[PDB]
């Protein structure tokens, strides 16, 4: 049962009041909004919401902020809140964000959801979202999920492909294999996994809908079938398989099932990322020597090397933006997470965790989840795209691995 | 001990201290049309896993030429790379990656 856990982005970002909601009945809340939207703004690592002990006032109500009391705090920014019950069993979530700045009282943005009990979580996170978006300018992204792969020591099904949500709550199995299970890739309409499974005695490419379990066989050919990725607009899965004699790139058309190949390069040319027109990849190939990214056109022409940082380069995700990717940069005898903007080719390395590998981007641009090894296993680690932020998700039950971050949903 | 052949960082040639062991298997094989080896090849951690499964490949494919080369059937003859997901032993340094870079001949 995951949780996120900040290394730092501590104590530091912009200031911001998160007041407790109001509760409309006895007794506490079925769910503490404040908290969530407190932890899911300092999640993002651009804010720092004051802590509960210092608040200079609990107001239930923008009618009830003092702004006065939270600028001599350096604050200009505050969020309240009422929670109310239904006659139906389902609740009302409601915010206020109040400027206490500049425009001391006003009202920027608010908005109330019915949802029931089992979602309220999910309207804290449209609460953070909105907030979020209004203050920074940037999409939120809180209402995400995270796909991963757990592999416990022993037993009969050691491999289990898990979603939870992005802060670690409403964990379920996605599947269970006695054999290993690779890279889960999300539709971007956020109801599908594709992943890799060795079950059958070889690697086989699945598509699994989440609501019923059900299977879709994509590719079992002699070799590999694997490393899928959907394209944004819903049209395709690129994939990798390496039946030839070395790992190429080919594309299914999801509707028909038609899948055609792309790359026929006697190198490897696998991990494939799209970028934001469902027209170019960028992905790994070996055939400069030392694996390096490269890009190319699904329609036709050769593939264009684009990186030169360090000795070597992989595993790249590109930004829903088209901007930037991330990718596992190797050097001296070391690999990290690094960032390379698309347009000037410079690079940042982000992490120095040990054998960073698989990096995915949040959908928002502004996060990267991915995984290391610490002691003998591994582990999820969160660093945003500026670096500066860097935070854990550590797990009871056995090694964590093979991460992937939803579209928005 | 008799089914394991090893390979040094970024190597995939079958070298010569294996010839022996291979040949035991091609004998075996050319003699019983009727089995089929599963050649399961390998790669240490570094690198990433959809990457590394080439490394393990290599291998894998390089007993396969071997085993063609001493008369065995193609059809005798699968290869299922693991890359990097199923290390014989755990640890973070030379000693144990020498032990998972490896190409495993087993009959299923």
């Amino acid at each position: 049962e995951v949780r996120i856990v900040i290394d730092s982005g501590v104590d530091s970002g912009r200031p911001i009041g998160v007041v407790p909601f109001q509760w409309a009945g006895p007794g506490a809340a079925p769910e503490d909004i404040g908290g969530i939207v407190a932890a899911d703004l300092r999640n993002s690592g651009k804010f720092n919401p004051l802590d509960r002990a210092r608040l200079p006032q609990q107001p239930g109500s923008a009618q009830e902020v003092q702004p006065a009391a939270w600028s001599a705090l350096g604050i200009d920014a505050v969020v309240v809140g009422q929670v109310t019950p239904n006659p139906d069993g389902s609740y009302n979530v409601a915010y206020q964000l109040v400027d206490t700045g500049g425009a001391p009282g006003t009202v920027l943005a608010q908005n109330s959801y019915k949802v029931n009990k089992q979602w309220l979580r999910y309207a804290g996170h449209t609460a953070s979202d909105e907030v979020f978006e209004k203050l920074t300018g940037i999409k939120g992204a809180f209402r995400t999920r995270i796909a991963y792969v757990v592999q416990t020591n022993g037993g009969q099904f050691p491999y289990e492909l898990r979603v939870s949500d992005y802060d670690g709550y409403n964990q379920f199995v996605v599947h269970r294999s006695p054999q290993p299970l690779m890279s889960p890739a999300w539709s971007p309409d956020g109801s599908k996994l594709a992943y890799v499974t060795f079950e059958s005695g070889r690697s086989a490419l699945v598509i699994q809908t989440l609501a019923n379990g059900a299977v879709r066989q994509v590719a079992s050919f002699p070799r590999h079938n694997g490393a899928p990725a959907f394209s944004p607009d819903g049209s395709k899965l690129a994939f990798a398989l390496s039946k030839t004699g070395s790992l190429n790139l080919y594309v299914m058309d999801l509707a028909s099932g038609q899948i055609r190949q792309v790359t026929d390069g006697r190198s490897n040319n696998t991990e494939p990322t799209w970028f934001p027109d469902s027209q170019n990849l960028a992905f790994t190939s070996d055939q400069a020597g030392r694996p390096q990214v490269y890009k190319v056109n699904i329609n036709g022409g050769a593939p264009q090397r684009i990186t030169w940082e360090g000795s070597q380069n992989q595993d790249a995700d590109v930004s829903s933006d088209g901007k930037f990717m991330v990718m596992v940069s190797s050097n001296g005898g070391q690999q990290h997470i690094a960032k390379q903007d698309l347009a000037t080719g410079g690079v940042q390395v982000l992490s120095s965790t040990f054998l960073d590998e698989t990096p995915s981007l949040a959908p928002n641009g502004t996060m990267v989840l991915y995984s290391s090894s610490q002691g003998m296993g591994s582990v999820l680690n969160l660093v945003s795209t500026d670096g500066r932020f860097k935070a854990r998700l550590p797990a009871t039950d056995g090694q964590v691995k093979f991460p992937a971050w939803s579209p928005y949903l | 001990q008799n089914n394991i052949v090893y390979f040094d960082l970024d190597k995939y040639d079958i070298r010569s201290d294996f010839a022996q062991m291979l040949d035991a298997h091609a004998n075996f094989l050319r003699s019983n049309p009727s089995y089929k080896v599963t050649v399961e090849g390998h790669a240490d951690e570094r690198g990433t896993p959809e990457y590394n499964i080439s490394l393990g490949e290599r291998r894998a494919n390089a007993v396969k030429m071997y085993l063609q080369g001493k008369g065995v059937s193609a059809d005798q003859i699968s290869i299922v790379s693991y890359g990097k997901e199923k290390p014989a032993v755990l640890g973070h340094d030379e000693a144990a990656y020498s032990k998972n870079r490896r190409a495993v001949l087993v009959y299923l």
